[PDB]
């Protein structure tokens, strides 16, 4: 939908990422593997949990109807009573539906940016050092092991440590050597 | 046309809100009035 990610360029979610809502998958000399981003799932849960309790709180003053008894020749205020309570019970039933319909749209879109903002986070760290492969995934120039994955995972990668390594690879898969 | 009032008028009209068809039946024949005079209950207030 709105933000571009879920059901977007990242075609399909993974069943293998069991521990959390968004996360990482890597592939290197040592292993392959999935790893949920807890930090940012835990932040998304905070926000959904708050949404759920938001509603609950908002409908404790909602219209309570205790009944009234009515006569044979009071028929037309008996009705007035019935028109009212049926009235309010329609107005609050509408409200409770529409709010859900509205919050559900907002919630599914909340995940949609959650994912994308993660990706763009990874992207802004790894710059020239990696290829944007265009399907949710990056391949590095410099070859990056497990300890170095973590840094990307926990957002403290170091560009100017693998620079040469990487830009020796850029330098060459640019066919620039091929003139000597 | 002969003036007065209709006791509990609105309560009736409201009851008429739920009815889709009447059928007028005869409960007391005008002819069958015994030892009174049913014929001469007319008034110029209600001209026909």
């Amino acid at each position: 939908g709105l933000f571009g990610a879920i059901a977007g360029f990242i075609e399909g979610g993974w069943q293998g990422m069991v521990d959390g809502w968004y996360g990482y998958h890597h592939s290197n000399e040592q292993g392959s593997g999935y790893a949920a981003d807890k930090e940012s799932t835990q932040k998304a849960i905070d926000g959904v949990t708050n949404k759920v309790n938001s509603i609950i709180d908002k409908m404790n003053t909602q219209f309570e109807a205790v009944g009234r008894e009515f006569n044979n020749l009071e028929r037309r205020i008996e009705n007035l009573n019935k028109k009212m309570e049926d009235g309010f019970l329609d107005v609050w039933t509408y409200n409770a539906e529409l709010l859900v319909l509205m919050e559900n749209e907002r919630t599914l879109d909340f995940h949609d940016s959650n994912v994308k903002n993660l990706y763009d986070k990874v992207r802004l760290q790894l710059r020239d050092n990696a290829k944007e492969l265009g399907n949710g995934c990056f391949e590095f120039y410099h070859k990056c092991d497990n300890e170095c994955m973590e840094s990307v995972r926990n957002g403290t990668y170091d560009y100017p440590q693998y620079s040469e390594e990487a830009r020796l690879k850029r330098e060459e898969i640019s066919g620039v050597r091929s003139l000597v | 046309c002969y003036p007065g009032d209709f006791n509990d008028y609105e309560e009736l009209k409201h009851l008429l809100s739920r009815i889709n068809h009447f059928e007028k039946i005869q409960i007391i024949p005008k002819s069958s009035w015994s030892s009174h005079e049913a014929s001469l209950g007319v008034s110029s207030a209600c001209p026909y």
